[PDB]
């Protein structure tokens, strides 16, 4: 998963990204933060998930209100080949994004 | 009273972006502390509708 934000303390609004082999869950809502998971919102997505020697890559923007994600997933350190990029979702979001940081297991 | 628009903000708001954060705003040297006076002032005032 990932986290965005701006201070990530619960005071401003915070995207929170999570996949569980299922599905991508989404959300905007603030709280306070801590590391990873073990083992007053307004925009809630959920769609299907972003997963499966394989290189994994993402591309994030946020441009006019608009999170833009693109990904690609390819079989192969980063190659000296070349490799584009589809797009996957552009969401709505609309929030202020400054810091972020990723979700571990 | 129902109505309140957003006065004082450190910088300008980027399109179709939502800033629901209340915080003191600070127009002085000496912070607010949440405590409004002298260059600390509510950001939310109520529009006055008669
Ligand atoms: C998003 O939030 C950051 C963090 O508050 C804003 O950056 C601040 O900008 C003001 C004026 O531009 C500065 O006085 C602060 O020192 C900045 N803070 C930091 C931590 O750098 C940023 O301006 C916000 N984005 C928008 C579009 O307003
Ligand atoms: C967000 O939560 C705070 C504190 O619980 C509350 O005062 C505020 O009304 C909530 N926002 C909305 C839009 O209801």
């Amino acid at each position: 998963g990932w986290i965005f934000g701006t201070t990530l303390d619960s005071k401003t609004q915070s995207l929170l990204i999570v996949n569980n082999a299922t599905n991508v869950v989404i959300k905007v809502c603030e709280f306070q933060f801590c590391n990873d998971p073990f083992l007053n919102c307004t925009f809630e997505y959920v769609s299907q998930p972003f997963l499966m020697k394989n290189l994994r890559e993402f591309v994030f923007k946020n441009i006019d209100g608009y999170f833009k994600i693109y990904s690609k997933h390819t079989p192969i350190d980063l190659p000296q080949g070349f490799s584009a990029l589809e797009p996957l979702v552009d969401l709505p979001i609309g929030i202020n994004i400054t810091r972020f940081q990723t979700l571990l297991a | 009273y129902n109505y309140l628009y957003r006065l004082f903000r450190k910088s300008n708001l980027k399109p179709f972006e939502r800033d629901i954060s209340t915080e003191i705003y600070q127009a002085g040297n000496k912070p607010c502390n949440g405590v409004a006076g002298f260059n600390c002032y509510f950001p939310l005032r109520s529009y006055g509708f008669r």
